[PDB]
């Protein structure tokens, strides 16, 4: 998932 | 042609009492390695004027300097007053894999000499090297060696293996005005950090630890949790204990990704997402770690050091007491617990720092070493480090 730059995220 | 930072990267700095020389050590090491090796030679003043930095939420005065030896590069850390190096070892705003203790031979240890050693275990500081100072004022080679014998016996106090602990002695200030005898000492100093301090491991090459932050579910794929892999590296067909809070639970990575693109592995310092297998959302919780099996256990009481942040560093205006049962924020969560003092105290005062036993409402994965924050209602008025987990 979900970040992109570097922001809590993801997926999977 | 190390601009691409090559040469294997130590943190060390210089502790020690106020006045014994630690900032004209600094200087004298920089200046020293410059005209041997080349370099960034730095003076007195512009290290002394240390400027002020955030490590967690708390003001630290820290000056930083860099330099290079033919084998390796070293950051080295040096602070004006002793609260700094007390916020500095607590927080771990500094890396250190290494400490210059510097004692002034003319003085021989201090208080200062003894509490930065004992918080120096209490921390982790894992080696420590010594330069007695200010022996152009001290000739009488027998009164040296008594300073000598009082400092490794008070490190082995301390459980730092006294015997075997490199002295040096010199003198930093005649070192920084070129006196030449003086100068060959900086150099054995330097050739002590080469070889006694071992090359420090890799965030990178430790076990895998993640903090867990958000947990969502992908329709078919499975539970995915997020957050910033804190050391080693998560490949996919691994297995990960969930731990800390609930009970430990076994699961296998079956997917990395990052930015939206997917990875064969996550590594320390990235923002990834883990896709586990056969664990379902509620399982799964903020605070918890993905971690490698068999390396991190959850515990509830431990001995800590900790830093209670002043009235300016935004913190408490009045002391606390025991009975005071505070937030204790372990990387991505709160945990309520109870506390000890130490034996006779029944207050902390803002600013102080004592040894305190923490009790938690429930386990979090944890290990010697451990930074925290203490809260009250998401306002900061502490930090500390885990320095022996109890049960
Ligand atoms: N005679 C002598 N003075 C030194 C030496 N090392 C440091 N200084 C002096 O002792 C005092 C404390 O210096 P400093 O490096 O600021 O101490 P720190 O508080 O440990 O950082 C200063 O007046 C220095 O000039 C030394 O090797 N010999
Ligand atoms: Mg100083
Ligand atoms: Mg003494």
């Amino acid at each position: 998932s979900c970040n992109c730059f570097c922001y809590p995220c993801c997926s999977c | 042609e190390k601009f691409e930072r090559t040469k294997p990267h130590v943190n060390v700095g210089t502790i020690g009492h106020v006045d014994h020389g630690k900032t004209t050590l600094t200087a004298a090491i920089t200046t020293v390695l410059a005209k041997t090796y080349g370099g960034a030679a730095r003076a007195f003043d512009q290290i002394d004027n240390a400027p002020e930095e955030k490590a967690r939420g708390i003001t630290i005065n820290t000056s930083h300097v860099e330099y290079d030896t033919p084998t390796r590069h070293y950051a080295h850390v040096d602070c004006p007053g002793h609260a700094d190096y007390v916020k500095n070892m607590i927080t771990g705003a500094a890396q250190m894999d290494g400490a210059i203790l510097v004692v002034a031979a003319t003085d021989g240890p201090m208080p200062q000499t003894r509490e930065h050693i004992l918080l120096g275990r209490q921390v982790g500081v894992p080696y420590i090297i010594v330069f007695l100072n200010k022996c152009d004022m001290v000739d009488d080679e027998e009164l040296l060696e008594l300073v000598e014998m009082e400092v490794r016996e008070l490190l082995s106090q301390y459980d730092f293996p006294g015997d075997d602990t490199p002295i040096v002695r010199g003198s930093a200030l005649k070192a920084l005005e070129g006196d030449a005898e003086w100068e060959a000492k900086i150099l054995e100093l330097a050739g002590f950090l080469d070889s006694y301090i071992p090359e420090p491991e890799r965030a990178i090459d430790k076990p895998f630890l993640l903090p867990i932050e958000d947990v969502f579910s992908i329709s078919g794929r499975g539970t995915v949790v997020t957050g910033r892999v804190e050391r080693g590296i998560i490949k996919v067909g691994e297995e990960v204990e969930i731990v800390g809070i609930k009970e430990t639970q076994k699961s296998t990575c079956t997917g990395v990704e990052m930015f939206r693109k997917l990875l064969d592995e996550g590594r320390a310092g990235e923002n990834v997402g883990v896709l586990l297998r056969g664990i379902k959302r509620e399982e799964i919780e903020r605070g918890q770690v993905l971690a490698k099996p068999g390396t991190i256990k959850p515990h509830t009481k431990f001995e800590s050091e900790v830093y209670i942040l002043s009235k300016d560093e935004g913190g408490r205006h009045t002391p606390f007491f025991k009975g005071y049962r505070p937030q204790f924020y372990f990387r991505t969560t709160d945990v309520t617990g109870t506390i000890e003092l130490p034996e006779g105290v029944e207050m902390v005062m803002p600013g102080d720092n004592i040894k305190m036993v923490v009790t938690l409402i429930h386990p979090i994965a944890m290990d010697d070493g451990l930074r925290f924050a203490i809260r009250e209602g998401g306002r900061t008025v502490g930090a500390g480090v885990v320095a022996k987990v109890l049960g």
